[PDB]
């Protein structure tokens, strides 16, 4: 049977909201090692990687790994019902065709059950090696959302350039250019100036700031979000989900 | 030219 | 004449707002008792029932007992108009075809005067007997709004059950089924832990949650909710409208 | 050349706004004296007039006068990237067809470089002489703008009239008649009670409220507006742009 | 079936 | 009757 109690309902929440608009229909895989996800968008021109390890769960039971094919907006729509301070706790036995997930609030004076029918999904899963980036860009998330937002105002594609002299995001459109240089500053001296950038080989790359918005729907996750780039590779951008794991958005690049 | 993800990583 | 002066002016400003959706047009009766309304929807599934008490208005003039035929969304509109800490005036000519609404602030530095057009309306008013309800669920009106909101975007139909377990709330619909039980806390400790479940007999009827969500609408009236329920009649749902009086909502369940 | 560094950029995104759904293209005027502009709303009904005095900028250079015609939708898209503590400096090139505008942090970790291009616009400036206005009302901006608001919701025009017994805003609508009046309070004791009214001859006039309305987008640049009545002349909608200009609006009345 | 307020109080 | 800027102010 499955069962995966996890105190921080909020998170699941946030999960939720993170991946609903990137892809409609994708399968959960539970194992002993943590509740797993890994799909494309219909263009398979992104992919995300989703991983709540077992540690963080107050209660995990798995017996067989197994896979739950959902559709991720009717997962949302119940999530959404759930209080931000539940314990939440999923539900199925192995051999059934729904799923439930339970609601409880701290004190237990109120509990809900909610179920939703499984559906079976034939989706591509590829192999992600553990790559050195050339280029790491640490940043405020709630500054990379308003990069995105504003330069996706602006322009369709963001050419983001990182060299010793900082990070800079580029675009170009109908009403001109605009470009954004990001330094470190000379101390990390409150959140907002907690931006570090590893530069170990400058890399320059284009990619459609339409999907990098949909990315920073994980914003609610953390207060940082970190940028992976190197010339050969899609882009990696990572949210931490707590202490427990994360959430990566890989984009292909224009070329 | 927008790349797939499928031209770097394989199933 | 007609003048009546509430203090308080963002109470009549909420029960309109607790209203117009429901009903269109209404008869505001005025007796030396207070000012009352009494109206089902457009077919006649749910009543609203509003009294608001002569002793709670600073002045109360009702030389005789009149009724005034309003379109609630028009009169909706003129308290819109008004500031939330302003002293409100309701004043009528006997043998008048309009009504006026005098804004006045705290200081007096800003008094308005809104004036629209009565109109007349043969109403259907229902003689509705004091009965002793089997279940009474008082909870948070935050609360209450919430499950009807959650609720509905699962299903059409919301399921009240009320046992020494606890009261249930259950809808099914096309994403699956969704049901929420609330019990008493240990103690009341806190505002979102006030649930009070006054079970003499068991109850469970079905309801059109596009109802109870109109009903939510008079939410800002209170913090608390009143749901009375009894096998053999509708539903009455109440907020008390600060010590003056109340708006008590029926409705019709499915059987 | 054409060097212009505002330390508090956010007074240059709120004067695009309160400008740009009034107007869509107008001209810039740079001089030794300010940045300003002065444009008329399609229909010649409405104008504004605005100037952002030389020393209120921390570095001013302006070479020779010139006119910078621009697309203030575009401008103000551009500008609505910039961070409401981002230092703002507009740069020209005498002899160009584009316009720089520079967005940096205080602490410099984040320099943003956002150009647009410039357009040829023929537009038709108007002298207006200082006269010495009959009445004068000066109150809290966000009043003024709930009064445009709420008179809006009930009719088209607004008839403003000033006399020793203060200023009355009156409308008519098909959902009745509506008029606010507002006096001196006994003592200026609280920003909502800061209302003067000066009144050398009664003044009279009837206004567009889809005009005012739109003024009162200015709304955040000042917490006060100062509204100046002739019987012979258009009104005068002011708003103080911090120390170191204004936003003036004129609108013709109804006769 | 959806019954009505009627079916319960009379006018 | 609205009347314009231009009735009042010149160019």
């Amino acid at each position: 049977m499955l069962e995966l109690r996890l105190v921080q309902g909020s998170l699941l929440k946030k999960v939720l909201e993170s991946i609903k608009d990137l892809v409609n229909d994708a399968n959960f895989d539970c194992s002993s090692t943590g509740f797993s996800l890994q799909a494309m968008d219909s263009s398979h021109v992104a992919l995300v990687s989703l991983l709540l390890r077992s540690e963080g769960f107050e209660h995990y039971r798995c017996d067989r790994n197994l896979s739950m094919g959902m559709n991720l907006g009717n997962m949302s729509k119940m999530l959404k019902c759930a209080g931000n301070d539940d314990i939440i706790t999923i539900k199925a036995d192995d051999g059934g065709d729904t799923v439930t997930f339970m609601f409880e609030s701290p004190t237990q004076d109120k509990i809900a059950d909610f179920e939703m029918k499984l559906m079976d999904i034939d989706s591509e899963h590829l192999g992600i090696p553990d790559a050195e980036y050339h280029s790491i860009v640490r940043m405020p998330s709630n500054e990379f959302s308003r990069i995105c937002k504003d330069l996706s105002s602006i322009g369709d594609t963001v050419v983001i350039s990182v060299t010793k002299e900082g990070v800079k995001f580029s675009t170009a459109g109908d009403i001109g250019t605009a470009n954004i240089v990001l330094r470190q500053n000379t101390t990390v001296d409150k959140p907002e100036d907690a931006i570090v950038i590893e530069m170990k080989e400058p890399v320059s790359l284009s990619f459609a700031l339409r999907y990098m918005n949909s990315f920073t729907k994980a914003t609610p996750l953390s207060d940082t979000v970190t940028i992976s780039l190197s010339s050969e590779l899609p882009v990696v951008v990572e949210y931490k989900v707590a202490e427990m794991g994360y959430i990566r958005y890989y984009l292909a690049p224009k070329i | 030219r927008q790349t797939s993800m499928t031209d770097f990583y394989h199933s």
